[PDB]
RNA sequence: AAACUCCAGUUGACACAAAAUAGACUACGAAAGUGGCUUUAACAUAUCUGAACACACAAUAGCUAAGACCCAAACUGGGAUUAGAUACCCCACUAUGCUUAGCCCUAAACCUCAACAGUUAAAUCAACAAAACUGCUCGCCAGAACACUACGAGCCACAGCUUAAAACUCAAA
RNA sequence: AGAGGAGACAAGUCGUAACAUGGUAAGUGUACUGGAAAGUGCACUUGGACGAACC
């Protein structure tokens, strides 16, 4: 068969197993990449939670919170304690362009998960709520 | 290519404008300079192994070894690449055609916004 | 209310994140996602709205037909058959 | 040093075919070597600087 | 410089020009005909062609000199490596058996040894950002990675710290502390590697 | 730094707020304005100009009275910065932005380019801008500043809006 | 006649608001606030720019 970007399909027979597991069983790993924070949370399919790791829980205070490095440092703590709880595959689910959007991934990897999907749940309102006043600088 | 046809504020054109360039839209005789891409710290993560392999082995150089020279290498690999990308840079083969000769090609044939 | 791992996923080939993340985001800007998050983080006020949009439009169309002047003159950046007169 | 000749007769008729570039003898030169070059074309290092 | 462009500088290996033409590929056989046609700067007089030739410690010599006093400079080395030697020798005989293999007694692998302990991986730049100034952690050339090694032996041996204790003394004492892993020159690595993890945050302030 | 830790992350329920992409389209309206979906009513004039003596509209802001209140946010308070910081930066919150009923009637309300009909012929054309014009009509303009001012008058407006001078001064603007 | 306003005279004092991206782009209406130029909110204007093929 030819490899697909696209997600299988819930409800459709699928070929595709990580480890015996569909993919609607596979656990999700929430990456919140704020401007100055990145926040890693790993859930059961059945969204029970098994571990969480912030650059602040790292140890990273203020301006070095939002950055590639801690956000790294947060997704190897996550993803050792996701491993310790049995996790071997992750369906990495991202929201927000934080500077720690993509390194915190890389900790997971580094963490020693495997990364099968990969999907950007940034909020996008289509014209909701009003954001702050620009900043003039 | 959008359209130009009443979009301007011009006599005859009866509805409001729909552009208010603030430069006329007309083909200038040369392009833009290679801009260049502003330089990333490299080698971060291969710095982040060595520096928490030092945490864990309380600095000693013996057992970070492995981690010390995968840095090192990165570290090589990044400056020869950016000696490289100068290099590339020169030659011009990753775009279409360099400024300089992009710039000759339409000074051989300039834009005409007057009549003669 | 939607389902969700359909919209904005993209599945990783031989553990390839990499790629698989550089894919994500080249959609995300060939959609506009991208702009239209980095635009919504300060409010844009609705004149400063319209002097972006025509501004970019004309962008978009010099840059068009620059890019037809350039693609239409490449064939003449072949060698001189007339060297020396 | 070397001086050029007048490049015209008393009626005024410049000599050269070439004169009114400005440059007649370096524009003859390179017209014979243009010349050369297409008479090549029809038909088909260390010691010197 | 009195040498025009053109002037190439000399190349000082014997083995370079003993080496017999078969194994010479092209592009060395084309370089060594180059050769014959340019012009050679003069062999500087502190290098030769000498099998004791070490130019580590010709550079170290060099550094130590004061004031273009290079014969004192020499000779200050010259005393440090025989003070090695002799503690080493001491030690070997001291020691037992077992201990008489593993103890070293070259000068000259002690003292590159040494300075390839001493010397640091990972450096500290100044940048200014918002006004203020980050020791933002960097990579070091191994040509800056050796000098660093090189200057803090040195600074650490002119301390005011030690008292009436003479130069070879003192350098022969931080070499062997060095080829150990000891003393304070380690200690400065050290303190240069942990500010650099420290400040590690601070490696997205790089540009280059 | 202050602030919040009845906080943050996932999941589910969840609006009198605002309407990604389409839109690289240039449409509707007299202008102001109008870009989520459905339905109803509906977009004057079978010559043109024409009301500052009227009639009807007129963004945002603002007033009045009753509601909604996610989010934003004058003022205010706190943190920071600063020589000071009555600001720029950060946090919290109010008037306010929304709905209904009246007011207020102002904008760089500018596409600073009037409506209608016509021409590209030439003598094209100060400069720049968005080429130069012709016929007809209405409105407006006549050195700068005083002056979006004073007085008078009109207005639901009462620190207001419209119309709007003069004296002293200068050789400029 | 106590005062307010305008202009001239032009000082000294407190700041540096405008002219360059004038160092927070400038300005209009309006509201509030401030020793003072002025600041901020809301909408609007270019009488600013966005460097003008891809990167
Ligand atoms: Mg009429
Ligand atoms: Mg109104
Ligand atoms: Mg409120
Ligand atoms: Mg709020
Ligand atoms: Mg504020
Ligand atoms: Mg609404
Ligand atoms: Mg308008
Ligand atoms: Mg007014
Ligand atoms: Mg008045
Ligand atoms: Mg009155
Ligand atoms: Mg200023
Ligand atoms: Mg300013
Ligand atoms: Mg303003
Ligand atoms: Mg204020």
């Amino acid at each position: 068969t030819k490899f697909s970007i696209y997600p299988p399909i819930p409800g459709e027979e699928s070929s595709l197993r990580w480890a015996g597991k569909k993919f609607e069983e596979i656990p999700i790993a929430h990456i919140k990449a704020s401007h100055n924070n990145t926040q890693i949370q790993v859930v059961s399919a059945s969204n029970e939670p098994l571990a969480f790791a912030s650059c602040g829980t790292e140890g990273f205070r203020n301006a070095k919170k939002g950055t590639g490095i801690a956000a790294q440092t947060a997704g190897i703590a996550a993803a050792a304690r996701a491993k310790q709880k049995g996790v071997i595959h992750i369906r990495v689910v991202v929201k927000g362009l934080g500077p720690g959007r993509l390194s915190a991934m890389h900790g997971l990897i580094m963490g020693g998960l495997e990364v099968i999907s990969i999907t950007d749940n940034t909020p996008i309102p289509h014209n909701g709520c009003r954001p702050r006043k620009a900043r003039k600088l | 290519t959008p359209s130009l046809r009443g979009r301007l504020a011009r006599f005859g054109n009866p509805r409001k404008p729909v552009l208010k360039p603030n430069k006329p839209l007309i083909l200038a005789n040369r392009v833009g300079e290679r801009r260049r891409e502003k330089g990333e710290a490299t080698c971060i993560t291969e710095m982040s192994v060595m520096m928490a392999c030092w945490k864990q082995n309380e600095f000693r150089d013996d057992a970070c070894r492995k981690e010390i020279q995968g840095f090192l290498d990165c570290a090589a690999r990044a400056q020869e690449a950016r000696k490289m990308r100068s290099i590339q840079e020169t030659l011009g083969e990753s775009g279409s055609l360099l400024p300089n000769k992009l710039n000759k090609l339409l000074q051989r044939f300039p834009n005409k916004p007057y009549l003669s | 209310k939607h389902l969700k791992f359909i919209a904005r996923t993209v599945m990783v080939q031989e553990g390839n994140v990499e790629s698989a993340y550089r894919t994500l985001n080249r959609i995300l800007t060939m959609d506009g996602l991208i702009e239209d998050i980095k635009h919504r983080r300060y409010y844009e006020k609705p004149c400063r709205r319209r002097q972006r949009e025509s501004y970019e439009r004309c962008r978009r169309i010099y840059n068009m037909e620059m890019a037809r002047k350039i693609n239409f003159l490449m064939r003449k950046n072949r060698a001189d058959p007339w060297q020396g007169c | 040093p070397r001086q050029r000749a007048i490049q015209w007769g008393e009626d005024g008729r410049p000599f050269h075919y070439l004169f009114y570039t400005g440059k007649q003898s370096y524009y003859s030169l390179m017209h014979d070597v243009y010349g050369m070059l297409l008479n090549l074309e029809k038909h088909q290092v260390i010691g010197s600087r | 410089s009195r040498y025009s462009p053109e002037f190439k500088d000399p190349l000082i290996d014997k083995e370079y020009y003993r080496k017999p033409v078969e194994e010479l590929t092209e592009e060395e056989k084309y370089v060594r005909e180059l050769k014959k046609t340019q012009l050679i700067k003069a062999a500087p007089a502190g290098k030769t062609s000498s099998v004791f030739e070490d130019p580590v410690i010709s550079k170290f010599t060099n550094m130590m000199m004061i004031g273009g006093n290079k014969v004192l400079a020499r000779s200050l080395m010259i005393q440090t490596l025989e003070a090695v030697k002799r503690k080493q020798f001491e030690k070997y005989h001291a020691a037992s058996a077992e201990e008489q293999a593993t103890i070293e007694r070259n000068p000259y692998t002690i003292f590159h040894q040494a300075l390839k302990n001493c010397e640091p991986m990972i450096g500290l730049v100044p940048i200014l950002k918002g006004g203020r100034f980050y020791q933002v952690p960097v990579p070091l050339p191994d040509r800056r990675r050796r000098f660093l090694a090189m200057k803090w032996m040195i600074t650490e041996c002119r301390d005011k710290k030690h008292q009436r204790t003479l130069m070879p003394e003192k350098l022969s004492h931080k070499l062997l502390e060095a080829f150990h892993n000891q003393g304070p020159v380690i200690k400065r690595k050290h303190d240069l590697h942990k500010m650099a993890e420290a400040n590690r945050a601070l490696a997205h302030y790089r540009w280059w």
